[PDB]
């Protein structure tokens, strides 16, 4: 009940952690 | 008091560039990354402006010309508005609220098209406003890739590790016109907010001010955003907005603001300050494991009740009447 | 209109024996068990008085003398009150509501002690009131065992089977003084209510009148009971009680009232009608499997939200403030 | 969420179905 999602003001092409690793 | 720019270049900004609102605020601390107090604040999920992380040092040279030349031919989401307020909305939830009419529209375009649009408005003295908001992805060009790799991953990776956070989900690139406002809302991820060009005034409110900020229903497109119009607060509908107290700061190039998960934030690009550029770093929060419960935990609970009720009733619009039926003459 | 007793023994009761209340009612149908309409009503979870089931035929001869002589030496729960209202309360929930002060007290005694107490009150013209309410168990004596076995199990077992109900959980023996009232509440089991001695006026309300009856919070001892004082309704706190509409009937010896699960019911032993005796048959409802949702399903949902919130918050008294925080300026 | 308990105006010695079978 205390659990939470990860929604932000942007929709859910690599990005974040995936972008970084692919690049490195 | 506005800081003085190095080299006697005068005040970075002045009071007349800030919009006027109905509530008081106190300053967010500005500290060095090496200052133990900064670590204490982040550990405790409290905001702090860090002045020397060099988090996006390589991006400090970014401007429209350099980005147009190097950021690739991928699509960028650009919002267009007739008002200074760019209220965020979730397009996937629009079907369930047929009567919601967004004040801003999203258009997908190439970077050079965004730049051209900005130019046409300036020249034609238009009142139109644009706000580019786009996650950084694989279509960016070589120089941007080089810049991105030059971010201070060493420092932010340690932060991620130290706080038990989950993965970096994305980096949002925000390019706004002077005067643009992102109305008060909270995000469910941890955020290091890295200012690159221009100045943005950030007003934050702790999660325990939920009762004063009146977020939309969870199933409404403006879920997580405040219903209060900061420019004309309706105290009859939102009486506790009279009790709101913010934490504020103005960030400029090189500054990083930690916006802790669940903390409300209102962000405005200074009036007459030219375009602004920011890159954020969004991380999923740590895992849900003791009483007494934290404010943000109660917020999570409320969101969950709303979510479950919507699913169980089979129509999100039935949520309100059931909740009302539950409390009147029983808990209120 | 009051029925005429066979053999020209006149009206079983009259209007002056009914208490006066603020709301209108319509009659519950009185039908033969063989009447298809009766089966339709039970199948549809709607009340019906059955006049010829012979469900407790052998108990029709029961009276205080016969029961004292034959019901054993087991303990009986007897409630004592200074008012006609015997509001039910759950002793296990009293710790969480230290300020609840019950108007009635439970005392455990032998049947002959109950009988003696009743006698002492009568003789001393006392205003004290008693209400014995005790589940039938293995300590009852031989003749009661014989009587119980002579109940019409054939008929009720078919009902249980036909409706998909769960098991018989108990049979409550209720012996009350004239004028005694069990205030409005709902039970979470199916009930065949078998009248044995005297007359009881039963006023029922469908589950969709939840908004008019204002049950206590789930964690309060009076969970499932209405907060409205039917004798002095507070319309400021409970405005929709002005919209309540009941279904009523008066049951006498031989009658069986089906009280469907979740249906509110208010039960009163007729003024000046002498003692009453009733035996109920409580069955667990069928299994929870389609939209639109039934009223009783929404009631189950509300109860569940209350239950989960109490557990998650770790203090049931925190339930109300969280619910209020959820709805004000958002859903109300 | 639609699930329900079986609480009534009485506390929770054989009774109900158990009483009946023991007797028969
Ligand atoms: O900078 C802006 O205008 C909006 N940014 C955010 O709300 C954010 O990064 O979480
Ligand atoms: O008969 C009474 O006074 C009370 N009975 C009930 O509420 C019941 O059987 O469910
Ligand atoms: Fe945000
Ligand atoms: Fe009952």
């Amino acid at each position: 009940l205390t659990s939470y999602d990860c929604e932000v003001n942007a929709p859910i092409l690599l990005q974040g952690e995936e972008l970084l690793r692919a690049l490195d | 008091e506005p800081r003085e720019e190095a080299g006697a270049l005068g005040p970075a900004w002045d009071e007349s560039q800030l919009r006027s609102y109905s509530f008081p605020t106190r300053p967010i601390p500005r500290l060095s990354q090496s200052d133990p107090r900064a670590e204490e604040l982040i550990e405790n999920e409290e905001p702090v402006v860090l002045t020397d992380t060099n988090l996006v040092y390589p991006a400090l040279k970014w401007d429209l010309e350099y980005l147009q030349e190097n950021i690739g031919n991928g699509d960028f989401s650009v919002y267009s508005a007739s008002t200074h307020k760019f209220l965020y909305y979730d397009e996937k939830k629009m079907a369930n609220f047929q009567n919601f009419k967004p004040r801003s529209n999203r258009e997908e375009m190439k970077f050079h098209e965004f730049v051209e649009k900005l130019q046409d408005i300036q020249q034609r003295g238009g009142e139109e406003r644009l706000y580019l908001q786009q996650t950084l992805n694989d279509t960016v060009g070589r120089k941007i890739v080089m810049d991105f790799l030059g971010f201070n991953w060493n420092w932010i990776n340690k932060q991620q590790g130290k706080r038990g956070w989950g993965q970096l989900t994305s980096n949002l690139l925000l390019i706004g016109m002077e005067g643009n406002v992102t109305p008060a809302h909270y995000d469910e991820q941890q955020n290091f907010f890295a200012q690159i060009k221009g100045y943005k005034r950030c007003i934050l409110f702790p999660p325990d001010q939920f009762e004063c900020l009146y977020p939309y229903p969870v199933h409404h497109p403006c879920d997580r955003q405040s219903q209060v119009d900061f420019d004309n607060p309706d105290y009859e509908r939102f009486p506790n907005f009279q009790n709101v107290v913010g934490y504020e700061t103005v960030v400029g190039p090189g500054d990083v603001l930690y916006i802790p998960m669940y903390w409300w934030h209102h962000i405005e690009s200074l009036l007459n300050g030219g375009i602004t550029i920011t890159v954020n770093f969004w991380y999923k929060g740590a895992p849900t494991p003791e009483y007494p419960l934290k404010a943000h935990q109660k917020v999570a609970i409320m969101r969950n009740i709303e979510k479950m009720l919507g699913e169980a009733l089979g129509n999100p619009q039935e949520v309100g009447p059931l909740l009302n039926t539950m409390i009147k003459g029983r808990y209120n």
